[PDB]
């Protein structure tokens, strides 16, 4: 599933045995209850441009 | 950078400027508050490792505006497989002596997981390359940070689309091509070590390092970039390690 459309994950994806996958987020982010989206948890998360955010 | 534009101040906040005795050496990419990714080949001629400085929050080299942060480089880590004066395995991990302070003008680029980078980021067509390198082949370097959008090629396509140079280096699995063959747009030697940054779903990631090419924006040739995805596990392991005396460290690869 992770190889197809990133498994639906906004960031990182792991496959598990069975019809199972888990999305994960980089440090400075947390995964939302949709199980796919990542939201910053700190002021300067990686890969975002403050003056544009 | 040839054929790009000025990166508006603060819109390339992960860009690093490397200096040796105050002189421009190379670019780099901040990936957390103490770690910078650059190109191994930037260090082929270093005599005194203790005069290497990394600058974050830089924009216009002619002025000081207070957003700049300079740090000594405590460690330069190069893969065992890199041979000075050759092209393969062109990556360096630099530990700063003291962390930088994250601000609106200083922000790391995300170092992606390998699987994500190979499966997803590698298929994002356009990515940004940046630096204070030459604005023209055989021309002066830029005073303001420049950025350029370049498309990535599969290596077989790069080879088919490139003009042949008997001596040419091999494009290996630790490299990829990006850019244009019409002589209009490329990174250049002064951009060496800088980011090739790829956007996905609102966030930017490190996918390449400015590495080499035949001239800069030479008709029939593309830019060649270190394929960062090959080095994720190597980098992560080193970032978990304690510093060792002496700036240069050769570390086993894989
Ligand atoms: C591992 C680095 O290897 C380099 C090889 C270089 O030239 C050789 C001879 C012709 O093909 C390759 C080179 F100019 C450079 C040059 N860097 C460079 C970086 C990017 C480009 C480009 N995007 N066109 C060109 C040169 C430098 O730092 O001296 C580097
Ligand atoms: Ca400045």
């Amino acid at each position: 599933i992770c190889v197809n459309e990133n498994g639906g994950c906004e960031q990182y994806c792991s496959d598990h045995t069975g019809t199972k996958r888990s999305c994960r987020c980089h440090e400075g982010y947390s995964l939302l209850a949709d199980g796919v989206s990542c939201t910053p948890t700190v002021e300067y998360p990686c890969g975002k441009i403050p003056i544009l955010e | 950078i040839v054929g790009g534009k000025v990166c508006p101040k603060g819109e390339c906040p992960w860009q690093v400027l490397l200096l040796v005795n105050g002189a421009q050496l190379c670019g780099g990419t901040l990936i957390n508050t103490i770690w910078v990714v650059s190109a191994a080949h930037c260090f082929d001629k270093i005599k005194n490792w203790r005069n290497l400085i990394a600058v974050l929050g830089e924009h216009d080299l002619s002025e000081h505006d207070g957003d700049e942060q300079s740090r000594r480089v405590a460690q330069v880590i190069i893969p065992s497989t890199y041979v000075p004066g050759t092209t393969n395995h062109d990556i360096a991990l630099l530990r700063l002596h003291q962390p930088v302070v994250l601000t609106d003008h200083v922000v790391p680029l995300c170092l992606p997981e390998r699987t994500f980078s190979e499966r997803t980021l590698a298929f994002v067509r356009f990515s940004l390359v940046s630096g204070w390198g030459q604005l023209l082949d055989r021309g002066a370097t830029a005073l303001e940070l420049m950025v350029l959008n370049v498309p990535r090629l599969m290596t077989q396509d790069c080879l088919q689309q490139s003009r042949k140079v008997g001596d040419s280096p091999n494009i290996t699995e630790y490299m990829f091509c990006a850019g244009y063959s019409d002589g209009s747009k490329d990174s250049c030697k002064g951009d060496s070590g800088g980011p090739h940054a790829t956007h996905y779903r609102g966030t930017w990631y490190l996918t390449g390092i400015v590495s080499w090419g035949q001239g800069c924006a030479t008709v029939g040739h593309f830019g060649v970039y270190t394929r960062v995805s090959q080095y994720i596990e190597w980098l992560q392991k080193l970032m978990r390690s304690e510093p060792r005396p002496g700036v240069l460290l050769r570390a086993p690869f894989p």
